[PDB]
């Protein structure tokens, strides 16, 4: 029945003022890219960076298990998409986001499939 | 000149045919620093521009190349060259790396250890290695050829890497190793590279372009190593940035090389044309299967 819930304590962490998670790995790239969210290499546009996916993973960065049975992680292996104003925290960006199954671009940041 | 748009300078041969006596390495541009883009880790751009001059030389690029990355923590706990390295190698690629201290890796697989405890039971493609041990930094004491890890890497080169693969391997002033040079005259191809973004360190990378498994010309490692410090002695690199803001042709091509699995007696002359051109990897092509091995102790 306990599981330690490590999304909503780094939510709260940043809400009382904390430093986001350092380090995520940033890629050179052309910044050409489809601008989708999580990708096989880098795929930042004008407005994103790209970012090394295990280093942006709360679970990974953190050592504790992914949250879900199997235990799979989306971001290792892979290239995460950070809209430029949000790059300080990529970590809390993908916490907080969620990627649309239809277009592969981030809901919100992106996403154009509920336009008419 | 044009260097400072190259991704570095590769040490140029006629340094490589010369004798020199081993000197302190005392760089005119120690203590520089490139301007790195913003928010950009030394290590990513020092990746990069490594794989751009990698770039520029006859790998072989097989379908499910198999790649070994040594020395691939950091301080941060993660894994800045492999990111690059995941970036730069062809999607499908095998990449398993390695370091003493645990981190979080983009590989495929990740070995926590003394890289002397990693065993594999294939062969590999490209080596490349990062490891440093920072003791090594000390001026007060006669610059020696280096064992420790050095040592395991010399025999991982003979014994794991397939007919036809790469190395690059992080040497220093004082972190080297005088067999490893010796190695490289079993290549076809052979340079010390040093990156534009860290030339005021007297670190480079040791490169073998396409492992031929025999001596092709006879080096010695203290009189190239002598060679090696010479060049950077005499040679000021300008430190620069520049080759990191095109990314456009950063991808390795995927070549779809040739796999083959030859007996040693097979190996004729023509054999050894392809490998030494880019054009034949030898190996089996079996699956994947690495290990660390694990002292256990009360
Ligand atoms: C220069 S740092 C590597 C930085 C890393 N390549 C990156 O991308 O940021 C050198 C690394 O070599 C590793 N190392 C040194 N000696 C080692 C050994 N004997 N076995 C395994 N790793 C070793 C250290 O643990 C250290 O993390
Ligand atoms: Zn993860
Ligand atoms: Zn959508």
């Amino acid at each position: 029945a306990f599981a330690v819930d490590a999304a909503k304590a780094y939510k709260d962490y940043l809400a009382s003022g904390g430093q986001p998670i350092t380090n995520c790995v940033k890629m050179l790239c052309t910044h050409t890219g489809t601008g989708q969210a999580i990708t096989v290499t880098p795929e930042a546009n004008m407005d994103q960076e790209s970012f090394g996916g295990a280093s942006c993973c709360l679970y990974c960065r953190c050592h504790i298990d992914h949250p879900n049975p199997k235990g799979f992680c989306d971001l290792k292996g892979k290239y995460v998409q950070i809209p430029t104003t949000c790059a300080n925290d990529p970590v809390g960006f993908t916490l907080k986001n969620t990627v649309c199954t239809v277009c592969g671009m981030w809901k919100g940041y992106g996403c154009s499939c509920d336009q008419l | 000149s044009s260097q400072a748009w190259q991704p570095g300078v590769a040490m140029p041969n006629l340094y490589k045919m010369q004798r020199m006596l081993l000197e302190k390495c005392d760089l005119q541009n120690y203590g520089d620093s490139a301007t790195l883009p913003k928010g950009i880790m030394m290590n990513v751009a020092k990746y990069t521009q490594l794989c751009q001059y990698l770039n520029t030389l006859t790998l072989a690029v097989p379908y499910n190349m198999r790649v070994i990355h040594f020395g691939a923590g950091s301080d941060k706990g993660v894994a800045p060259g492999t990111a690059v390295l995941r970036q730069w190698l062809p999607t499908g690629t095998l990449l398993v790396d390695s370091d003493l201290n645990d981190f979080v890796s983009d590989a495929d697989s990740t070995l926590i250890g003394d890289c002397a405890t990693v065993h594999t039971a294939n062969k590999w493609d490209l080596i490349i290695s990062d490891m440093y041990d920072p003791k090594t930094k000390n001026v007060t004491k006669e610059n020696d050829s280096k064992e420790g890890f050095f040592t395991y890497i010399c025999g991982f080169i003979q014994q794991k890497l397939a007919l036809g693969g790469s190395v690059a391997i992080k040497i220093t002033e004082h972190s080297w190793n005088a067999d490893l040079y010796k190695l490289m005259g079993h290549f076809a191809w052979w340079t010390a590279f040093v990156t534009n973004v860290n030339a005021s360190s007297s670190e480079a990378f040791l490169i073998g372009c396409n492992y031929l498994g025999k001596p092709r010309e006879q080096i010695d490692g203290y009189v190239m190593h002598a060679n090696y410090i010479f060049w950077r002695n005499t040679n000021p690199i300008q430190l620069s940035s520049y080759s990191l803001f095109d990314m456009s042709k950063f991808p390795l091509k995927l070549r779809g090389t040739a796999v083959m699995s030859l007996k040693e007696g097979q190996i004729n002359d023509m054999i050894l044309s392809l490998l030494s051109k880019g054009r034949l990897i030898i190996r089996e092509n079996n699956r994947v299967v690495i290990s660390s091995d694990v002292l256990v102790n009360n």
